[PDB]
């Protein structure tokens, strides 16, 4: 779970070759699913996905 | 059954009773030096430079709508200066009641707030 | 710059504070004061001026009595020799052992020896034992091995106590290892915080259950817990019967007692009718309402009690009525008795020197009851942190131990008594006597407290004026540390109102902000029952000196109580901790208020200490009842905010904030109507609420969850784990700092216990096996150590 | 010594006895021995009146100045929004939010139809 | 306004006693005032005594400390005022009759 | 409905048709005539004077204006003057004959009057117990289901004094019913009554009109298009006279047993599966009548109301399933 | 609790990086992108390894039940 | 999650119509003219009544409720979906919501637009016996913000006293699960065992 | 992210045959002994729902 | 219906208790009952079956 009550439970560990990669060149640690969102309202996670790659940068 | 050091009071002073006269208690503070005033209002009033307020609590010790209900009586001395006797007036011996009540107290000035310090964009 | 507070990693900082443990004084304040209620109430048991609350108790105990029976041999109801019990003095020795015979010279025993032996951390009670014989005329003293006394860590009778963190490093201990816990049998356990009835006040009260005491009786009261120096406390209740009657209720030895209200009135002090009546009535004698109730009142008393006109002989009266409830010796008079029972039981706040404020306060009582009645003023909410206060583990501690001090007197006059019986051989005046006695009592309190913190079993001969017997302590789970800091900031209720189906004790209501957390409460079933307190919430655990209020008070205008006699709303009625000082308008009352606030901040008026509660409440039409209520007592909850006049730190709590206007923010402060601003939001707020970033943004069952989720991660337990033998540990192996982070996520030293890691987070669609809240792990990730642990 | 039904003793303070309940023509203060002839604490009346809020009605509440009921319209419980009614086929419905069961799952959603009364639940 | 002080008093001449409202005694009562120096405070005790009841009052400890009272004659007919310091005390009244009743020390 | 298939439910309805020439006013009205009126309804102040041969309380009445509880209640002054001369004076004497005995019969002062650690768990603790539970049955029952299972006035002043034990005069503002007065002497050794509270009690009890078993009758807004009116209370046959202004033949009920009563079981039968349909349709499930018209012809099996409980359990054939029952 | 080796998702070598970095904010006095930058962390998978490290072990090794405090 | 330049304008223009709101429904329900300054003594006398009286306290909050919503329904109608930065399909946010993926067209209202009136058991937000509904609302303040009308949205971020309230609109269901739960077990067990 | 401690025996379980009690002679109760799932009322009920009186039986 | 035994210990079941106890035999043993062959796990998503 992240810091806002968005708990899940691991259905897969996803080989890194059948992942997503960005332009970057990444593969994501964990996928969470967008469909998670629009009930719970955690507007404060899609803020802290900017400021924490901002941060990393 | 006297208690150790008080001696029984022996020369009472005088006290001259009686649009009429009236009698009030007035409460100062005990650092006060009453023996040495002038001005009394009927608010706010200074001694000695340093400034209090006079309070109207007659309705604290009596009613001011009903008779009789007086918490206090006065006694003066007697026909002898050497005791006490219930204050009357009333040619029926009906206590005194005091016409008035007064509290001068210590007063303070809560300074204003700044608001060009405090509230701030 | 000179700026506002922009976020650092502190790297540097951090890295060297792990390497080099600081010799003075640890790096994170907040985190210790977070857990003051515990170690300072603890602390109260043998701090204070007066040997602390274990010898004030002891005190309050007295003496136990019993006769030898034998003749002298004259004409004679002579008894035979007395036999006067009580302790002395209780003192608490830091735990030691004397490692076998010899009593080898003692050396000291530090907690982590507790954990890793899987034992309890204790230290030696001991008890100075007061065997009095005939009155005086010759009395034994004896100290006694009253056993092992679990003691509470990080306390003033701890081994860590004042100990640098590089010294607590040193002894094995975390390097800022927060105490405030018990070791017992190598579990740590902690008694949790109970709120409970503010102090010396009393509550206007509309509940059902006094209905069901009678047909007679009527759903109002009034409600006053009263507490002694010792911090136990007495609760005495007033009832309106229908009729007119008002009996005072009170509680001794598990059983309740009824008593009519008149006659502890015409016990506490000579008194006239007329006296009673001014008392009650004041000047509002035009209220046909009050003065009927009034006469009912009076009129029953005589007719009812016709042959007590004097104050001895209602005393007498009462001796001989609760004689046998209050265990009474054969020697005690049954006006003795009298006394005794309204020492122990009316009003004990006002203490045994103080008759005359006990009469005046159990009148005012009166009168707000028929206020109460006549729907003049509202009830007084229980449920509402405006009228609560907070027991706490330390003066629970030393309730049950005086109780236990108190069982033990009993159990060596019982045992004397057995030889009595048994037709012994006695002499009271012969030591061999005395200690063949106590060799056959039993002696170890200690391990009676043991039990307590073990099963938080709550037993006693008095309820302690609790509601329950059982959830008293509570394991301090160290899951992790996100959920260890939480025990010691947990408050509930009580399992009593827990099982009681209304809402209204589990609702978020406006009297907590600034003192409990409106975030940071369980789902499920303790659901609005288990709380935290808000981070800057303090609670006092001292009783403030209020010994020079009474004369600036007077100065201001307050006619002393002495010579005015008053009563009712018209005025208003000045109190310092549940005692009258005098009477004044209600708006001078308001100026009073007002000048002791402006006063207590600027810091220069002596006597009148920064944390003094003002409850001004003004008159309203048919809101709660008027009057100055001032408190400085123990176990009051406090927070800082901002005072606007200066610009100085205030403290306030939860009974006068209900009637203060604090701004949230200094943009928001409005011209004549607010007095006070907030030092920031992010007071109102628990530890683990306030490190939810950006929460402002979330709906709020989501921030209620992560408080949950974050008790329940795993991550570290601790740092010091190779000195420990405890159940069970998780630990995540490798965490991170955030780079999203609370700004007091710094200011509570988080960095000790890592608690998760920075994942790189796709929101996407892609794997098909992410749905209904399910989700994914990079495989290679996993591989290379993202989040393993152990 | 009068205060309205009671008479208190001039001389100590107590409450003296009512007289009809005096066998003699005269009452005693069984405190200080004073005595007081019956002739003196004659036919004292008090008035009692029921309290305002003593008998709630429809009558009462309408006596008060502040309104004590709602007309029919006022009663439109929370916010519209565009949401098909399933029955009628309406493109407003009137909503409340709840958290429900625990703070895991998402907001339960409850509507009600604005015109033709229908109301359902939705935790999707 | 504005009121003149003609006198003051600053010797025991008359003294305020808190019995309790509608309070009177007797015409023949009297009442023996009595005055101890402890500090530069002055306490006062009130016994009085007839027939059958007893009168005693007491100067409260704690409001002598930061309160002194003061009886006022004014005359309207003029802006004068005649001021007398007065100790308030605390009294109650004591009935003969019952004072000295009593029951046994314990009904066994 | 099903599981104790109660007598006395807790909220009782008749819902009464009402006809097309029945205006909405008169439907208004109508209610208020078959509503059940207190005598405190009407009353706007008590007032009562008291003196001291006896004790003697003047009890003076202050009712609305007489225009003003006739629209709000339907309520005649005679009706009024009716229930002060009966059944209100009886129960005032008989209150206050109950308190002066009070006053005679003697507090005795010293003697005494006569699994959550689970309830401590947040929703993830508690359903970690319950995910690897396997259950014996369906739940155990909650705690309430375990609960469960001047001459015309001198001489009627006359009449009124000699029907009663302390009454010495008696009169009613008998033009513009504004007022009622009367006195009442008690024995002068009695000590004090709060009579004007007990005053207060006896109006809240007396009872100006009711048809038995009704409460209140309410007009709701025409629910599709059915003109209605809705009882608390449940009484047919007072209904059944008022046929000037509701179709008799289509009054219905809440109360599954009043209809069984009255009109029988087949219509008992249906009365079931409208209210178990009423219960869910209110919820927005559905439900196939099929089910339903089962379960209450299963329930009516013997010509009765049969719960599913205990009772309708020991009828049975079989030994063995009412062994494995309870 | 120690450097970890590898970073999470790059796979890249991450734990030679360590007492550099450290040695660069304090000795070289950079901040901690720059420094970052130096020791070839490009990608943020990379930089959020060292940048968020939390030496905990270097807590974990004052409790030494192997020498005489 | 973001409204146009030219949506927020709209939003924070009808949401400046709610300014007057609570004060027009207090003059409303006390009885006064329309135009009655929120300090008037016979508007605080009679809001002080109201206080006292809970079916009186429930007629306020009604009526004030009715109008904040009425204020809520306008900036949605307006703002969603033709003030929306990213319209359907590429707005997968709306998308969910309309293809009944997930959410739903008041969830995303709540993140675009505002939360609107916090709603406890019907009522509003509670108020203290000294006519506060938190500290730093002055006693009978007719703000709609005092009575937890939250104009906040999850986007922008919601002030303290929203905040605050809006966790009492949280608590509520999850306070009612624990206390007013019915179980239906028992009656499914003797159903079935009669019928089976 | 946060990484959830297991609260939970969540430990699979399966058996074919395997100790019976002695009264009984049906499975014992297990797990950690090779104990039996329950088919409970609420499963039997079913059953019979479906017609399925070979899956009962 | 037995008297109960040295005031303490507890009573031993008689038939009637072992038949009885909890839900008893019949609903805990015979209506429902622990089967061979079967097995309990946690249960995951899959869209690929
Ligand atoms: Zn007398
Ligand atoms: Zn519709
Ligand atoms: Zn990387």
């Amino acid at each position: 779970s992240s810091r806002h009550g968005q708990k899940g439970v691991c259905s897969r560990k996803w080989p890194t070759i059948d992942m997503p990669f960005s332009e970057t060149g990444i593969q994501p640690d964990i996928i969470i699913n967008p469909h998670a969102f629009p009930s719970r309202m955690t507007i404060g996670m899609f803020v802290e996905s900017l400021a924490g790659k901002a941060g990393a940068l | 059954s006297i208690p150790d050091g008080f001696k029984k009071c022996k020369h009472l002073k005088n006290f001259p009773l009686n649009k009429q006269q009236q009698v009030w208690l007035i409460k100062f503070p005990s650092n006060v030096d009453i023996s040495k005033l002038k001005s009394l209002p009927v608010t706010t009033m200074t001694i000695d430079k340093h400034d209090y307020k006079i309070m109207d609590d007659t309705d604290i010790e009596s009613s001011l709508t009903q008779d009789n209900l007086s918490n206090m009586t006065l006694l003066v001395p007697s026909e002898s200066k050497e005791s006490l006797k219930i204050a009357s007036t009333a040619k029926d011996n009906a206590p005194l009641q005091f016409d008035k009540v007064f509290s001068v107290s210590e007063t303070a000035k809560i300074p204003a707030i700044d608001y060009s310090k405090v509230r701030v964009p | 710059p000179g700026q506002a507070r922009t976020a650092d990693f502190r790297t540097l900082e951090r890295e060297s504070r792990f390497i080099n443990p600081p010799k003075d004084k640890s790096a994170f304040p907040l985190l210790q004061e977070a857990v003051q209620p515990h170690i300072g109430s603890f602390n109260a048991l043998t701090e204070g001026p007066d040997g602390g609350l274990l010898n004030l108790g002891v005190k309050d105990i007295g003496e136990k009595v019993i006769f030898d029976g034998k003749p002298l041999n004259s004409n004679s109801g002579y008894l035979g020799n007395k036999l006067s019990v009580s302790v002395e003095q209780v003192s608490i020795a830091k735990p030691m052992s004397n490692d076998g015979v010899s009593s080898a010279v003692e050396r000291k025993v530090y907690p982590s020896e507790s954990r890793q032996r899987l034992t309890s951390y204790r230290g030696k009670l001991l008890l100075k034992l007061k065997w009095s014989v005939n009155n005086g005329e010759e009395n034994l003293f004896e100290v006694r091995d009253c056993g092992g006394l679990p003691v509470m860590l990080q306390s003033n009778r701890c081994h860590l106590n004042k100990m640098s963190p590089y010294e607590l490093v040193q002894h094995k201990e975390e390097s800022d290892e927060i105490g405030g816990y018990f070791i017992v049998n190598g579990i740590e356990k902690l008694i949790r915080m109970l709120i409970v009835q503010r102090r010396n006040h009393p509550m206007a009260i509309i509940r059902p259950s006094f209905a069901n005491r009678g047909a007679s009786y009527s759903h109002y009261g009034i409600q006053i817990r009263s507490v002694r120096p010792d911090q136990t406390s007495q609760t005495n209740v007033l009832h309106y019967l229908n009729d007119g009657q008002v009996t005072f209720r009170f509680s001794w030895r598990k059983n309740e007692y009824l008593v009519p209200v008149v006659m502890i009135l015409k016990a506490l002090c000579h008194t006239s009718d007329r006296e009673i009546f001014d008392g009650i009535i004041g000047n509002d004698v035009k209220d046909s309402f009050l003065t009927d109730r009034l006469e009912l009142l009076l009129r029953g008393f005589k007719k009812r009690y016709p042959h007590l006109q004097n104050r001895t002989q209602v005393l007498q009266y009462l001796g001989d009525k609760f004689r046998v409830v209050f265990q009474a010796s054969p020697d005690q008079s049954d006006l003795e008795v009298g006394q005794e029972v309204l020492d122990r039981i009316v009003l004990v706040h006002l203490g045994k020197d103080g008759s005359q404020d006990k009469f005046r306060m159990l009148l005012f009582m009166i009168r707000k009851l028929y206020s109460l009645v006549a729907g003049e003023c509202s009830p007084d909410n229980p449920d509402a942190t405006q009228h609560q206060e907070v027991l706490l583990g330390g003066f629970l501690y030393g309730m049950i131990l005086k109780e236990k001090i108190d069982e033990y007197l009993q159990n060596i006059i019982a045992q004397v008594r057995m030889d009595i019986n048994r037709g012994m051989a006695i002499n009271f005046k012969d030591k061999r006597y005395m200690s063949r006695v106590l060799m056959r009592v039993n002696e170890n309190i200690g391990s009676k407290m043991q039990y307590f913190l073990s099963t938080g079993n709550l037993v006693s001969q008095s309820g302690l004026d609790l509601q329950q017997v059982s959830g008293y302590t509570v394991v301090a789970e160290k899951i992790n540390f996100y959920r260890f800091i939480s025990h010691f900031r947990m408050v509930h209720r009580g399992s009593f109102f827990a099982q009681l189906k209304t809402t209204t004790v589990r609702k978020l209501l406006p009297e907590s902000w600034g003192f409990l957390c409106p975030v940071h409460t369980p789902d499920g079933s303790p659901c609005g029952l288990l709380n935290h307190f808000a981070h800057k919430c303090r609670i006092s655990t001292q009783q403030s000196d209020v010994s020079r209020i009474p004369s600036i008070l007077y100065s201001l205008g307050v006619a002393p109580a002495s010579h005015t006699f008053a009563a009712g709303p018209s005025l208003c009625c000045v109190q310092i901790d549940g005692k009258i000082i005098g009477w004044v308008s209600h708006e001078q009352g308001k100026i009073i208020a007002d000048t002791l606030r402006y006063w207590k901040v600027e810091g220069k008026t002596p006597g009148l200490p920064i944390d003094l509660e003002i409850g001004y409440v003004p008159p309203s039409t048919r809101g709660q009842y008027p009057g100055l209520y001032l408190f400085g007592g123990h176990s009051r909850m406090l927070r800082p905010v901002r005072y606007l006049p200066l610009d100085k730190e205030d403290i306030v709590g939860p009974f006068e904030q209900v009637y203060m206007n604090i701004a949230v923010t200094p943009q928001e402060i409005q011209n004549n109507v607010h007095t006070h601003v907030e030092f920031t939001p992010t007071n109102i707020l628990s530890i683990l609420a306030n490190l939810t970033p950006f929460s402002d943004f979330n709906q709020s069952p989501r921030n209620m969850y992560q408080c949950q989720m974050g008790k329940q991660t795993m991550g570290t337990p601790g740092v010091a784990l190779c000195h420990r033998s405890d159940n069970k540990l998780y630990r995540l192996q490798t965490g991170q700092t955030p780079i999203v982070k609370a700004n007091l996520y710094d200011d509570y030293g988080m960095d000790n216990f890592p608690n998760g890691f920075n994942a790189v987070v796709a929101v996407i669609s892609y794997t098909g096996y992410d749905m209904d809240d399910a989700m994914i792990i990079n495989k290679s990730a996993d591989e290379r150590g993202f989040g393993y642990g152990t | 010594s009068v205060v309205g039904s009671l008479i208190f003793c001039l001389d100590c303070g107590d409450l003296l006895e009512n007289p009809n309940a005096v066998l003699g023509s005269n009452v005693e203060c069984s405190q200080c021995k004073a005595i007081y002839p019956k002739s003196q604490f004659s036919n004292l009346k008090v008035v009692t009146t029921t309290a305002d809020d003593a008998f709630p009605s429809s009558l009462r509440a309408k006596k008060s100045v502040v309104k004590t009921s709602l007309k029919k319209n006022e009663l439109k419980d929370g916010a519209t929004i565009k949401e098909k009614c399933p029955q009628c086929g309406n493109e407003e419905m009137n909503y409340h939010t709840l958290q429900l069961r625990s703070a895991d799952e998402g907001a339960t959603v409850f509507y009600t139809c604005t015109s033709c009364g229908y109301k359902f639940r939705t935790n999707n | 306004s504005e009121i003149e002080i003609e006198s003051v008093q600053d010797q025991p001449s008359v003294a305020v006693g808190s019995f309790f409202k509608g309070f009177r005694a007797p015409s023949d009562t009297t009442f023996d005032l009595y005055k101890k120096k402890k500090s530069e405070k002055d306490e006062f005790v009130l016994h009085g005594e007839n027939e059958r009841l007893e009168y005693e009052g007491y100067t409260d400890s704690s409001s002598q400390a930061s309160n002194q009272y003061v009886v006022g004659l004014f005359n309207p007919e003029k802006k004068s005022i005649q001021l007398y310091k007065a100790p308030v005390l605390v009294s109650k009244v004591v009935s003969k009759s019952s004072k000295n009743l009593r029951g046994p020390k314990i009904k066994s | 409905i099903v599981m104790t298939a109660s007598a006395a439910i807790k909220t009782p309805q008749m819902t009464l048709p009402i006809w097309n020439d029945v205006s909405d006013e008169q439907a208004d009205t109508f209610c208020k005539s078959i509503s059940k009126v207190l005598l405190s309804e009407v009353i706007d102040k008590v007032i009562v004077t008291e003196t001291t041969a006896a004790r003697s309380y003047v009890i003076h009445m202050r009712f609305f204006d007489n225009n003003e509880y006739s629209e709000e209640y339907d309520v005649s002054k005679e009706e009024l003057q009716n229930v002060i001369s009966n059944q209100f004076i009886h129960l005032l004497e008989a209150a206050i004959v109950k308190e002066i005995k009070k006053q005679k019969r003697t507090p005795d002062i010293g003697v005494a009057v006569p699994n959550s650690k689970r309830l401590e768990e947040d929703n993830d603790e508690e359903q970690s117990h319950k995910k690897t539970k396997q259950a014996v049955s369906y739940d155990e029952p909650d705690e309430d289901e375990i609960e469960t299972m001047n001459k015309v006035q001198r001489d009627r002043q006359s009449a009124i004094i000699s029907h009663h034990r302390f009454i010495t005069k008696y009169n009613f503002d008998d033009e513009s019913g504004k007022w009622c007065e009367f006195k009442l002497e008690l024995a002068a050794d009695t000590e004090k009554l709060l009579m004007v509270n007990i005053v207060e009690e006896i109006c809240r009890k007396s009872i100006i009109r009711q048809i038995p078993h009704i409460d209140r009758c309410v007009h709701p807004e025409p629910e599709n298009g059915k003109r209605v009116l809705v009882t608390e209370g449940v009484n047919f046959q007072a209904m059944w006279d008022q046929e000037a202004f509701i179709d008799v033949d289509g009054i219905t009920s809440n109360d599954v047993a009043a209809v069984l009563k009255t009109y029988g079981v087949e219509a008992a039968r249906n009365t079931i599966v409208n209210e178990i349909n009423n219960v869910f349709s209110r919820y927005a499930i559905s439900v196939s009548f099929r089910h339903l018209d089962l379960i209450a012809d299963m329930m009516t099996r013997q010509g009765t109301y049969l719960a599913f409980n205990r009772q309708g359990m020991e009828t049975s054939t079989s030994s063995f399933m009412k062994m494995s029952y309870e | 609790m120690i450097v970890p080796v590898r970073c999470f998702s790059c796979g890249k070598v991450v734990g030679d990086k360590w007492e550099s970095y450290l040695n660069l904010l304090q000795e070289d006095e950079l901040d901690e992108g720059t420094a970052l930058s130096r020791l070839g962390l490009k990608r943020y998978c990379c930089r959020r390894m060292i940048l968020t490290h939390v030496d905990l072990i270097e807590k974990f090794l004052r409790y030494n039940p192997l020498e005489k405090r | 999650l973001r409204l146009t330049a030219e949506g927020n304008k709209w939003r924070t223009d009808i949401l400046k119509t709610s300014v007057d709101t609570g004060r027009e429904a207090a003059a409303e329900v006390t009885n006064l003219d329309k135009d009655t300054p929120a300090d008037d003594p016979e508007l605080l006398k009679r809001l002080q009544e109201i206080l006292r009286d809970n079916n009186k306290s429930g007629i306020l909050d009604a009526v004030t409720s009715s109008k904040v919503n009425a204020i809520t329904s306008q900036v949605v109608s307006k703002c969603v979906p033709d003030g929306t930065m990213k319209k359907f399909p590429c707005n997968s946010m709306q998308a969910m919501a309309l293809s009944g993926a997930k959410g739903s067209n008041v969830n995303v209202s709540q993140i675009m637009c505002l939360l609107g009136q916090q709603a406890l058991e019907g009522r509003r937000v509670p108020v203290m016996v000294s006519g506060k509904t938190l500290p730093s609302f002055k006693p009978y303040e007719t703000d709609a913000m005092a009575g937890g009308y939250v104009k906040g949205r999850f986007y922008s971020g919601i002030k303290p006293q929203e905040y605050y309230f809006h966790c009492m609109a949280g608590r509520e269901g999850l306070i009612d699960t624990a206390v007013k739960t019915s179980r239906s077990g028992y009656l499914q067990r003797c159903l079935t065992k009669q019928l089976e | 992210y946060q990484r959830l401690r297991h609260m939970v025996n969540d430990k699979f379980q399966v058996r074919s045959t395997g100790p019976v009690n002695s009264l009984t002679m049906q499975p014992v109760k297990g797990r950690k002994r090779h104990g039996g799932i329950r088919v409970g009322e609420m499963e039997r009920d079913a059953l019979i729902g479906h017609g399925t009186s070979f899956l009962l039986q | 219906k037995a008297q109960g035994r040295t005031s303490g210990k507890v009573p031993i079941p008689g038939v009637k208790q072992a038949l009885e106890k909890k839900e008893g035999l019949f609903r805990k043993h015979m209506m429902g009952k622990r089967v061979n062959y079967a097995a309990r796990s946690v249960i995951s998503p899959d869209p690929n079956i």
